[PDB]
RNA sequence: UUUCCGGUGGCCAUAGUGGAAGGGAAACACCCGGUCCCAUUCCGAACCCGGUCGUUAAGCCUUCCAACGCUGAUGGUACUGCACGAGGGAUCGUGUGGGAGAGUAAGACGCUGCCGGAAU
RNA sequence: GUCACUCAACGGAUAAAAGGUACCCCGGGAUAACAGGCUGAUCUUGCCCGAGCGCUCAUAGCGACGGCAUGGUUUGGCAC
RNA sequence: GUCGCCUCCUAAAGGGUAACGGAGGCGCCCAAAGGUUCCCUCAGCCUGGUUGGUAAUCAGGUGGUGAGUGUAAGUGCACAA
RNA sequence: UUCUCCCCGAAAUGCAUUUAGGUGCAGCGUUGCGUGGUUCUUGUUGGAGGUAGAGCACUGGAUGGUCUAGGGGGCUUAUCGGCUUACCGAAAUCAGCCAAACUCCGAAUGCUGGCAAGUGUAGCGUGGCAGUGAGACGGCGGGUGAUAAGCUUCGUCGUCGAGAGGGAAACAGCCCAGAUCAUCAGCUAAGGCCCCUAAGUGGUGACUCAGUGGGAAAGGAUGUGGAGUUGCGUAGACAACCAGGAGGUUGGCUUGGAAGCAGCCAUCCUUGAAAGAGUGCGUAAUAGCUCACUGGUCAAGUGAUUCCGCGCCGAUAAUGUAGCG
């Protein structure tokens, strides 16, 4: 007969948004795993080596736009 | 606030688990059991979630 | 008025300086702790503003257009040095302590450098 | 000619309300214009069908409470398989004002038996008047053959109907038979 | 035979057979048309048979348009073989037809001969179809 | 206070692209030089410095144009959560909620904050 | 701290290992051979349209290109 | 035929999701192709010009991402990564 | 693998495995202690998305039109150059399209936070004891397979497993409904009410005449009932019955015969109230019967076309009616 010349898939990477808008986070909490900057780091958000976006401070996550970039901010909690 | 009167007419067997928890949240236990709720949007939402299982009056 | 795109039909020097300014602003941002010191350098004058970029409002400013500096006899670099001294004095008057310097698309050289060094002499932590 | 259509107010919106209306042998319609808010009405199904048999007809919408209103059916959602009209857009019009419309095309010429003529468009853009809406625009191609082409810049247009669309595209084409 | 010059993927999932026609429900080329009232898969051989029927009836007058192209490859399992061992190779090329899709257009021919030619062509298609015109 | 204008942000085309006309008081800008700090993978073109002569020609700014592009309802339709129904079958329909894309009418020749200059 | 594994059958039985059994021997219908069951590609038997052949004439006899089905006696698919 | 890892689709708009399903890659490379700082904008098209032609190199206009990215693909990057 | 009852009550999944009918860990059960609304439902208020649908902005696929750089074939004749460009024709543009691995767009749901109400007594931590790790069918969304399988492989809900009762003729998985025991009380669900078989041979109004109901396709058809659009019509419509039912003209390429019937064609003219270089029968070939039309007694409706409801044919296995139980 014949055989299948496909069959290989990589393991699941479980990317995506981990903390959504208005969610209270600690400093250092990961907000989104991503490849590239689909989201950019905003105010109080840092970007990791693998483009992970993490909270630089305590507060609430918000998603927005800064200039032309789609950003994630962590607004300090009042 | 017209004090909704909700009575169960069909069973919870073979319905979605959402519907069964909605029936439990309304205080309904058996077919034919009746509860009086305040006319508030959450109870109306519960009623319209399981409208195929209950009847409502004022 | 700050559109993210560089407006076309701008002159070549204007387009190049706009690109340089936008690239400089990528890492420079004025907060209350460290406001941004922007020096606009034209062919005649230097206009300095210290800006809290969070609120988008200028804290203090200085220029060669002020009354006590039109008559002052000096060179363009000397006038820029006097402007740097004045802006440092005004920053100390308003309680600024430290600034982050923004050359606004120009090279840190000559008039801008003299302004920055004079502001440093005045007492600015940068 | 002006076709009078009886309408009555529509207050239930949605797919279910439209389904009930169409099950009651009626047609939903929205009438919008320039100096008023959109008015939602429902019309008789068969009367609307007869009125919309023609294209670009001047309709007088008659609502019991309100005054009559002049309109042109700008969009007609018909059933694709059956012919029933499903929804009518009614653009209200003024008596002393121009209207842009789409007038129809046909070929009534008779070329040589070998060569055949074709029409390359359905309806064409025309600025005209209310009480004078041309039925069609004819292009007669008799004895014109080979690679002759007809563009929209030179057509025997009726009076009061100027030309709006780009006059740099063809509407009719005569050519040899299919080989 | 209508076969595409090339396709990006030769092994593809079956086209959806759900829904009314997405586009091409109104005559755009000819003066009369064949409109599909049922969905299905229209192979290139059926398209060719219908085209031959229309073209042979109408003879020398007018033009015929095929509004649907069979650019969807359908694979075939190796014959007499069990299941598995990968997907088969393409065997048929189909167009995905939905109710209300104008399949063929016809022009430059009067209405009765057009009707007869399109009746002949419709008797070749695997779905139900009807003769349509531009309101006369 | 106001008007006009020079910088510096925010929204990131309702802002742009294109066309027509007009303006420079301070400012801006081209412009004139290259001695000096400094520079070109060659060139004072550019970067940098000394001037502000000349000029509003371009940048810039004001106004007009819906033209290209952009924004864009209402209604309907597709789709769909839940509950059902129909067909021999691909598949289809209804009740009750939600509801586009396209298209149409239409909007639109930018809105706004701070600093400064001139006049008021 | 660092080094030595195509331990690649890549959570890596041993440092170290190929075959025959028709002479064979000691749970599964979780799984193949027969038959039944389902399906019906294939097979089979019909039919629809009618290009054309039949001197002329589609349909006496036929019947391209296409389309729709029956049966379940073929080869298969499934593995009940 | 396959066996570990990576990218995409199937996968039903969080994540996850199978088949001997559909496509491809990896078992490296780079002392710079790492760090930092500063500067720059491409491909394509049009026109003019010795060898020189579609395409080496130069000049003017236009062109916003269609070029590029060490290496598959996807997400990104012209503020340039 | 041996007595009883009381309370609770699964799994047939994930990962790994010399593993695949075994096992470990996790998931799901139970139970002691601890913590208490933290869980769940609904509402409301935010968030990321790229599926359905749609669209053609990109990438591919594609139909026709306009126009064209450039290739083919020929010519006067080629070193050019012109006559062609009636053939092919990249790209550009207009119109209609297609896509799991396309997206200028973009839901419903689902997921995840805040708040509010409701709520079974849910959730969580930590210990003891497990069993399970062969699933099945059905609804919805998919891949494999042929638009296949009571097929296979996923996602989700339900039931069976492990679930009795009522309905489905019988009939694990479908519908209703979850059995603590007794009851010779009542009301209902799904489903039913002529008899088997409890309850209506129920009332009213339509349709069917096929035993359709009580299986099936392409397709065929003056079945039947109803609703529109349109042509002709007491200036007299359609059918029947009485006279002109034919001239030049045996119009042409045929074919010993196409004079009206071999086929293809410009598809007319006339004595004239009237006729087609020709519709059927006949026919070696011509004759002829007779059709569309004109007048007459009569004369009240006739001819298409679209759709809808219920029917007809197509229909077709082997023990015995045997596809309403
Ligand atoms: C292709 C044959 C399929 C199998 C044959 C059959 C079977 O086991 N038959 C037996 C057969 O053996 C003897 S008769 C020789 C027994 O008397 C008889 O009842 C049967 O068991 C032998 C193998 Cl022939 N099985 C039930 C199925
Ligand atoms: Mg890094
Ligand atoms: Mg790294
Ligand atoms: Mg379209
Ligand atoms: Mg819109
Ligand atoms: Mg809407
Ligand atoms: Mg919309
Ligand atoms: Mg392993
Ligand atoms: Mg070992
Ligand atoms: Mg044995
Ligand atoms: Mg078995
Ligand atoms: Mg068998
Ligand atoms: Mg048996
Ligand atoms: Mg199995
Ligand atoms: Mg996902
Ligand atoms: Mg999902
Ligand atoms: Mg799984
Ligand atoms: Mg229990
Ligand atoms: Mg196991
Ligand atoms: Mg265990
Ligand atoms: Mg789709
Ligand atoms: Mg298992
Ligand atoms: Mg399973
Ligand atoms: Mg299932
Ligand atoms: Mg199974
Ligand atoms: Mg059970
Ligand atoms: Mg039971
Ligand atoms: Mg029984
Ligand atoms: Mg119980
Ligand atoms: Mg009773
Ligand atoms: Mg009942
Ligand atoms: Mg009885
Ligand atoms: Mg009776
Ligand atoms: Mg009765
Ligand atoms: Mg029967
Ligand atoms: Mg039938
Ligand atoms: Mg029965």
């Amino acid at each position: 007969a014949s055989s299948s010349r496909n069959g290989r898939d990589s393991n699941a990477q479980r990317l995506g948004v981990k903390r959504f808008g208005g969610q209270l986070v600690n400093a250092g909490e990961i907000i989104v795993r991503q490849r590239g900057t689909h989201f950019h780091p905003g105010d109080g958000v840092g970007r990791g080596g693998d483009d992970t976006l993490f909270a630089l401070r305590d507060g609430n996550v918000e998603f927005g736009t800064r200039r032309g970039r789609r950003v994630v901010n962590v607004t300090p909690v009042e | 606030m017209s004090k909704l009167k909700i009575t169960q007419i069909k069973s919870g067997i073979a319905t979605k688990p959402n519907h069964r928890e909605t029936l439990r949240s309304l205080g309904l236990k058996r077919i034919g059991d009746t509860v009086i709720k305040e006319d508030r949007p959450e109870f109306r939402g519960m009623v319209r979630t399981v409208r195929h299982l209950v009847t409502m009056e004022e | 008025a700050s559109t993210l795109t560089v407006r076309k039909s701008l002159s070549d020097r204007a387009k190049a300086r706009a690109r340089r300014q936008a690239r400089g602003r990528k890492k420079i941002f004025g907060t209350v702790e460290r406001p941004r010191m922007v020096v606009t350098r034209s062919s005649k004058h230097v206009f300095v503003q210290v800006i809290d970029d969070v609120a988008g409002n200028t804290l203090v400013s200085a220029s060669t257009m002020e009354a006590e500096l039109r008559e002052m006899s000096g060179d363009k670099t000397a006038k820029a040095a006097r402007v740097g001294t004045i802006i440092g004095e005004r920053a100390k008057a308003a309680g600024i302590t430290k600034v982050v310097f923004d050359k606004a698309g120009n090279q840190y050289h000559g008039r801008i450098a003299a302004l920055a060094d004079a502001a440093r002499e005045a007492g600015l932590d940068f | 000619d002006i076709i009078h259509l009886k309408a009555e107010q529509r207050t239930e919106f949605g797919k279910g309300a439209a389904r009930r209306i169409r099950r009651d042998d009626k047609v939903p319609a929205v009438m919008y214009g320039h100096d008023h808010d959109p008015i939602h009405v429902t019309l008789d199904g068969h009367a609307t069908l007869l009125a919309l048999r023609t294209e670009n007809p001047l309709l007088s919408i008659e609502i019991e409470g309100q005054k009559p209103m002049l309109a042109l059916p700008k969009d007609v959602q018909r059933d694709v398989l059956k012919g029933f009209v499903r929804h009518v857009d009614l653009l209200t019009v003024r008596r002393g004002e121009k209207v842009d419309v789409n007038v129809a095309l046909r070929i009534t010429g008779e070329s040589a038996p070998g060569t055949i003529a074709m029409t390359e468009f359905n309806e064409i853009e025309v600025q005209a008047d209310l009480l004078n809406i041309p039925e069609v625009i004819e292009i007669d191609v008799t004895g014109l053959e080979a690679g002759t082409t007809i563009y929209l810049g030179d057509l025997k247009l009726p009076e009061g109907t100027s030309l709006l669309g780009d006059a740099e595209d063809v509407a009719a084409t005569v050519a040899f038979p299919e080989t | 035979m209508l076969i595409p010059r090339r396709v990006k993927y030769r092994k593809q999932h079956h086209p959806k057979r759900t829904g009314a026609a997405k586009g091409g429900t109104q005559l755009a080329f000819g003066d009369y048309g064949i409109q599909a009232t049922e969905g299905g898969y229209l192979t290139n051989r059926q398209i060719e048979a219908a085209r031959i029927a229309m073209t042979r009836y109408i003879k020398r007058g007018g033009k015929v348009w095929i509004n649907v192209y069979p650019d969807r490859p359908m694979t075939k399992h190796p014959a007499e073989s069990r299941m598995g061992s990968g997907k088969g190779t393409p065997e048929w090329w189909i167009a995905n037809i939905k109710p209300g899709r104008v399949l063929f257009e016809l022009s430059g021919v009067p209405e009765d001969v057009a009707r007869e030619a399109m009746r002949l062509a419709i008797h070749k298609l695997p779905m139900k179809a009807r003769f349509i015109s531009r309101e006369g």
